[PDB]
RNA sequence: UUAAGUUAGAAAGGGCGCACGGUGGAUGCCUUGGCACUAGGAGCCGAAGAAGGACGGGACUAACACCGAUAUGCUUUGGG
RNA sequence: CCGAUAGUGAACCAGUACCGUGAGGGAAAGGUGAAAAGCACCCCGGAAGGGGAGUGAAACAGUUCCUGAAACCGUGUGCCU
RNA sequence: GGUUCGUGGUAGGAGAGCGUUCUAAGGGCGGUGAAGUCAGACCGGAAGGACUGGUGGAGCGCUUAGAAGUGAGAAUGCCGGUAUGAGUAGCGAAAGAAGGGUGAGAAUCCCUUCCACCGAAUAUCUAAGGUUUCCUGAGGAAGGCUCGUCCGCUCAGGGUU
């Protein structure tokens, strides 16, 4: 069996969040959250608090061994965008994309 | 000064090969048996690996 | 009565769109791409049907050119001889006894040979 | 020698904060750039606390601020940070030739990624 | 072993196919609202203060609806 | 005759919001379920969000919630490079 | 029913048709799953039509005829969505530093000290204009070009003699 999380409608872009999740992807849980922690990116802590989810769901939910547990799967998949507008000069106003992000891991025990 | 063509998406795809983060550089330590970045002190000892401070 | 647009422009487009599969990107996603790609497969394919008819009577030549020269004819004295000694096996069939039974072609360049 | 994204006042200024805050806290946190240059100008100072004399109080005087570290009790007379450099902190490197500051790495702040160190004397 | 020759495999990334998601709101189904008419009625309101408003009124009230310091209603006659 | 880009500008607190000194211009925006039975309780989390548990015919019906196409964005991998 | 001569085609003429919505009549399908939607290696000379399976959860075909808001790839079309450029330009004149605190979290909030800037102003009043932005408590979705525990922002209560 795996245990999933997800974080939906999280305010980060996907491109900036999934630069992040590339690197956990397939790698134990002790090391990956390792990984999260020397990671300096704003992405960082969202992605540790996801994983953490993840691995509480597969220790309390489905009696998985959090020792012995690897990030299966682990995707950003685009949230609904709010639209903004930034005026630039000569009275112009350019559209700004303020993205959202549903991240999902997925743990599995091996 | 401007895109001639809107760039495809193999082509953007490739431009991207290089756009990723590496690694961390980090071991375990002997003392906390936790990761730490290599010539950093280690927080959850508190302490720099096993040298206290 | 009012008809709203419903169901056949989407039902006509995705049919063109499947007939693009395996096109280069948006070749194979996009209706305006994926519709010119189809109609100039078709063209292609209209043109090669007699390209490929062609195309094959080139090989055999030039198989049996090969298979001919072994017996120390050129393909232009063989086919003369043929027609001479009133063979009318096609170069397709010549091409195959020249990779397949090189002894009975030898039969048929012997003929050749007697007639010239 | 580092510019740190400042002119030459505004650098001559940040060094003397720096150096005093190094002499009145024994252990600071800042960047690692920042604290790679205050190690040369703290262990100058203290170098000037170790000669003792008059002029090299008067170097001293110069270039560390007019801070009061402590108010100690004698008629309380408040000590400053220039008492502190020739009264405890210099006579405590007296047969340690050099080195008496040490940078440890602690990591990059949440706000800008800047590489922090702790900068500590001994 | 030396020499000469031939051929394999590889993916930083990419392509095609497939599977599974996300986004988005087309499509279908639906209808509170409209559109055009027909038949009949009615075709005016105002100094006895109009049309149209403002501010108020609820136990708490931002809005709508209702009401006017007798204010989320009063009297009465019938219905129920 | 229309069936939510249609039909009124307006199915929705619309001549509203918004724009304009003003006259004036003038939108977008419908659908949980038969019934709230609208997710007790547990778990990660500061929260958001999620995973269980439960309700329901269905929750991949979870308070902007019938269906949910395409563009576009991803993950995986059979063949190729 | 067969012979003969034909069958490139723009503007354009002529013909026969496909499909869409609606009506009538007849005959049907459908909670044992309608329309729609997705998929497929099926069928017809074309427009097109089936069949099977998934999704969907209530309507819809077929025949003959009738009537039309009846078919879109182009209008620098209109409206919506989403790309590309790109993690790029930019982040709007300026001096900060450390310590302490607060907090889930701090370059960015609070306090302290030092430093620096304006000083015929970057100070103090007052009119216009704005109209609650003022104060206190709580908050951190959105707004703030970063962050945010903070705020001229959100929510409550207040406050002008
Ligand atoms: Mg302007
Ligand atoms: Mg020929
Ligand atoms: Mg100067
Ligand atoms: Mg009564
Ligand atoms: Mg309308
Ligand atoms: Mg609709
Ligand atoms: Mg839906
Ligand atoms: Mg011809
Ligand atoms: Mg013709
Ligand atoms: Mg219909
Ligand atoms: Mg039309
Ligand atoms: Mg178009
Ligand atoms: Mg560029
Ligand atoms: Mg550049
Ligand atoms: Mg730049
Ligand atoms: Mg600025
Ligand atoms: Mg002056
Ligand atoms: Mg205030
Ligand atoms: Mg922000
Ligand atoms: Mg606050
Ligand atoms: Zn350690």
């Amino acid at each position: 069996t795996s245990a999933k999380a997800v974080a939906k409608t999280v305010r980060i872009a996907p491109r900036k969040a999934r630069i992040v999740i590339d690197l956990i992807r397939g790698k134990q849980v002790g090391e990956a959250i390792a990984i999260l922690k020397y990671t300096p990116r704003s992405a960082s802590p969202i992605i540790e608090k996801v994983l953490k989810s993840a691995i509480a769901n597969a220790e309390h939910n489905y009696d998985l061994d959090i020792n012995n547990l690897v990030v299966e799967e682990a995707f950003v998949d685009e949230g609904p965008t709010l639209k903004r507008f930034r005026p630039r000069a000569q009275g112009r106003a350019s559209a700004i994309n303020k993205r959202t992000s549903h991240i999902t891991v997925v743990v599995s025990e091996v | 000064a401007v895109p001639f063509r809107r760039t495809s998406k193999a082509k953007k795809r490739k431009r991207r090969t290089h756009v990723k983060l590496q690694l961390p550089g980090m071991n375990e330590c002997s003392n906390c048996g936790e990761y730490r970045l290599s010539h950093h002190v280690c927080p959850e000892c508190g302490q720099y690996d096993g040298k206290d401070v | 009565p009012r008809v709203k647009g419903g169901t056949v422009t989407r039902k006509r487009r995705k049919k063109i769109v499947k007939l693009a599969k395996g096109y280069y990107g948006s070749k194979h996603l996009l209706f305006k791409v994926a519709n010119q790609a189809v109609m100039k497969s078709y063209q292609y394919a209209y043109r090669d049907r007699r390209q490929k008819k062609r195309d094959f009577r080139r090989l055999w030549i030039a198989r049996i050119n090969a298979a001919a020269r072994m017996q120390d004819l050129s393909y232009s004295k063989l086919m003369h001889g043929l027609k001479l000694a009133g063979i009318d096996i096609n170069r397709k069939m010549l091409a195959d006894l020249a990779v397949n039974d090189i002894a009975s072609f030898n039969t048929l360049a012997d003929s050749a040979k007697k007639a010239l | 020698y580092r510019k740190l994204g400042r002119t030459s006042s505004q650098r001559k200024a940040l060094l003397r904060d720096l150096a005093t805050d190094l002499i009145v806290f024994e252990r600071i946190e800042t960047t690692e750039a920042r604290a790679k240059e205050i190690r040369k100008v703290v262990e100058k100072l203290i170098t000037s606390g170790k000669k003792g004399d008059l002029h090299a109080r008067r170097q001293a005087a110069a270039f560390i601020r007019h801070e009061v570290v402590e108010v100690v009790q004698v008629k309380n007379r408040p000590v400053y940070a220039l008492q502190k450099l020739f009264d405890d902190v210099a006579p405590r490197y007296a047969e340690r030739q050099g080195g008496y500051t040490r940078i440890l790495k602690k990591g990059p702040r949440r706000g800008d990624g800047a590489p922090m160190v702790i900068i500590e004397l001994v």
